[PDB]
Order: structure tokens, then C-alpha cells, then sequence
């Protein structure tokens, strides 16, 4: 009991919509931003607190 | 990158009775020796729904784990239906055997696993109450799951 | 057509999941497609799975079990 | 009479995706259950990503999430094969 996936009538579905279908720049970064890598120090540090979250969850 | 590589699991003696234990032949490659153990286990998933039904049918360890290619066998007694919904106890869910090393999950292989009566009038009519001695276990062993963990070894 | 996931509801859906762990994120557009890439690539092989879970209890319509199951199968917790 | 002004609508993702998504995993009929219980595990499934790549983000000393930051939270994901190798 339930839909079928096809389907006379899918192709509702594959529509091109550009409006729907593209990135907004509202929330991203350009062009220019901090996007300096994580280096040694840093991801070692990071990795730390998270194993150690998942420990604790 | 990792010590340890899963080369086969061979389910052995199946489908059987819902009662009989699992038998599973375990090959794997071992890069690097292990000082310390290894840790497998099969899991029994009892009900979708939850991970409160999962059962661990056993655990062994294995080690010091030199370099090369190893088989074990691991056996395992079936699980206990008094801790299985009845809802899920016919039909479809998940056996799982997975290994552990210094307490981390590095892989984890899953087979479907069908609880199915071969009695043609229980699958007509099965009852409330379902009875484990006439199901049997078929373990789809051709379509094994195989997934990988990143682990910190020493 | 190839079409899974709309892009802009996928960035709005993860500029909203992010906001709960920080505050004013900015996103690389690259890293959107990322996690574009991968929740699509994650959830079709699911359904993969599910299929086959729904096969094997021989039904044609996958039900929530199938997923739930799937899921365990790769054994998130 | 009484004309009325659009709102902005967009809030997740609806029912044409996720057949969409099942269509490309080959399954060839859903429950209707279907749609929420795999909104659910998107939701899920980009929490803990996205989790895990603020936490990058906070410790790299920025406020945007780049792409390098995502792909190391993509591999404590673990990764799925249908076979074994070897």
C-alpha cells in the first residue's frame, strides 16, 4: 500500500526550475575571505575535542 | 592507513534453524603486526526501530595478530526470541560482525537476514505469538555490506 | 535528467542546520557542493540497501523498516 | 479584489527529491512514510557533518566553512562497499 516511483506522469518531477536550482551568494564567501587552511597544530587539536565529544556522547 | 584488511567472510550452514548458531569463516590480511588484541563481534540487530534490541551473540579475541593472511572461525549461539518484538521477529533484519582495535571500531559487515516460516500455512497465518522453532535463518551472504572506520592505530 | 536535490533548498537547509552550532557562518560555495555531493551520494545508497532489504522480505514497497535498517547495516548509532 | 504579497516559502525539501533520490537507488514504489522518515535522516546525517566541520572551522580561527573542512569531516564518516577487497 503505497506510490508508484514510475510513473506515468514522473517527468513533473525532473523539471528545470533555474530559480530553485542554482546557490544565492546570501551566506557564502566572495570573493575575497579567510579561508586559510587547517594546518598540523590545529587539526590535531580539532580531532582531539571531537573524539573526545563522541566519548562523552 | 590500516593494519588490517577484511579479505573474506564465508557464512557457514546456511539458511538453517532459527535456533542453530551462526557460522562465520573470517579471512583478513594483517599489514603490520598487533601487539595487542583484536576484538570481533556479531551483533544480531532485534528490532529496526531501536538499538535497544540488538543483541551481541559473542565476542572472542584474536592476538598478538602478526603480518600475513589469518583465518578463525567464529561461532555463535543464536539469539534469545524472549528479547525480540513480535512485529519484528518474522521477516527482515540485520545480522552485523564487526572488529575493534585499542576500543575503535574499524569495520563493520552486515548481512540481511530473512526469519521466514517453511511451513506454507504459518506464513499464511502466523501467530501472534510467533514460534522461533519453525523459522528459519536465511542469511543473504551474497550481498555482504562492508564498511570502513578510521581508527588510530598505537 | 540528473536532477536530486534542488540546489537552493539544500543550502538553505544547511545554512539553517549550521546556525545551531555557530553563529553567522559563512560557507565556500565548494563546500556546499561537498555536502551536496555527499548527503545524495549517502541517501541513494540507502535506498540501494533499501531495495534490497524490501526484496528479501519480498515486497515492492519500501517501508521505513527498510531505511531504519540500512542505516544499521553501516551502523550509525 | 484583495490582492496579497508572496512570502519566501523555501523550508527543506520536498516529496519530487526524495523520489527522485529512491528513483536513483532503483526503488521502484514507496510508502507514503517514506517522505519524512528520509527527511529525517538528511537532517541527521548533515547535523553530525556539519557538526564536525564547525568544529574545524572554530579551531582554524575563522567564520566560514570551507571545503577542505567538509571533506575532513566527510572521512569520519565511514565508508560503505558492497564487496570485500581482497
Amino acid at each position: 500500500d503505497g506510490e508508484e516511483l514510475i510513473g506515468d506522469g514522473m517527468e513533473r518531477d525532473y523539471r528545470a526550475i533555474p530559480e530553485l536550482d542554482a546557490y544565492e551568494a546570501e551566506g557564502l564567501a566572495l570573493d575575497d575571505e579567510d579561508v586559510e587552511e587547517l594546518t598540523a597544530s590545529q587539526r590535531e587539536a580539532a580531532e582531539r575535542a571531537m573524539r573526545q565529544r563522541d566519548r562523552e556522547a | 592507513m590500516a593494519k588490517v584488511s577484511v579479505l573474506n567472510v564465508a557464512v557457514l550452514e546456511n539458511p538453517s534453524p532459527f535456533h542453530s548458531p551462526f557460522r562465520f569463516e573470517i579471512s583478513f590480511e594483517c599489514s603490520e603486526a598487533l601487539a595487542d588484541d583484536l576484538e570481533w563481534k556479531i551483533i544480531y540487530v532485534g528490532s529496526a526501530e531501536s538499538e535497544e534490541f540488538d543483541q551481541i551473540l559473542d565476542s572472542v579475541l584474536v592476538g598478538p595478530v602478526p603480518a600475513g593472511r589469518h583465518m578463525f572461525v567464529f561461532q555463535a549461539d543464536a539469539p534469545n526470541p524472549s528479547l525480540i518484538p513480535e512485529t519484528d521477529a518474522v521477516g527482515v533484519t540485520v545480522v552485523l560482525i564487526t572488529c575493534t582495535y585499542h576500543g575503535q571500531e574499524f569495520i563493520r559487515v552486515g548481512y540481511y537476514v530473512n526469519n521466514e516460516y517453511l511451513n506454507p500455512e504459518l506464513r499464511e497465518n502466523p501467530p501472534m505469538k510467533p514460534d522461533f522453532s519453525q523459522l528459519q535463518r536465511n542469511i543473504l551472504a551474497s550481498n555482504p555490506r562492508v564498511t570502513r572506520f578510521h581508527i588510530n592505530w598505537d | 535528467t540528473e536532477l536530486l536535490i534542488r540546489k537552493l533548498p539544500f543550502q538553505r537547509l544547511v545554512r539553517e542546520i549550521a546556525q545551531d552550532f555557530k553563529t553567522d557562518l559563512r560557507f565556500q560555495s565548494s563546500a556546499v557542493m561537498a555536502l551536496q555531493e555527499a548527503s545524495e551520494a549517502y541517501l541513494v545508497g540507502l535506498f540501494e540497501d533499501t531495495n534490497l532489504c524490501a526484496i528479501h522480505a519480498k515486497r515492492v514497497t519500501i517501508m521505513p523498516k527498510d531505511i531504519q535498517l540500512a542505516r544499521r547495516i553501516r551502523g550509525e548509532r | 479584489r484583495h490582492r496579497k504579497v508572496l512570502r519566501d516559502n523555501i523550508q527543506g525539501i520536498t516529496k519530487p527529491a526524495i523520489r527522485r533520490l529512491a528513483r536513483r537507488g532503483g526503488v521502484k514504489r514507496i510508502s507514503g512514510l517514506i517522505y519524512e522518515e528520509t527527511r529525517g535522516v538528511l537532517k541527521v546525517f548533515l547535523e553530525n557533518v556539519i557538526r564536525d566541520a564547525v568544529t574545524y572551522t572554530e579551531h582554524a580561527k575563522r567564520k566560514t566553512v570551507t571545503a577542505m573542512d567538509v571533506v575532513y569531516a566527510l572521512k569520519r564518516q565511514g565508508r560503505t562497499l558492497y564487496g570485500f577487497g581482497g
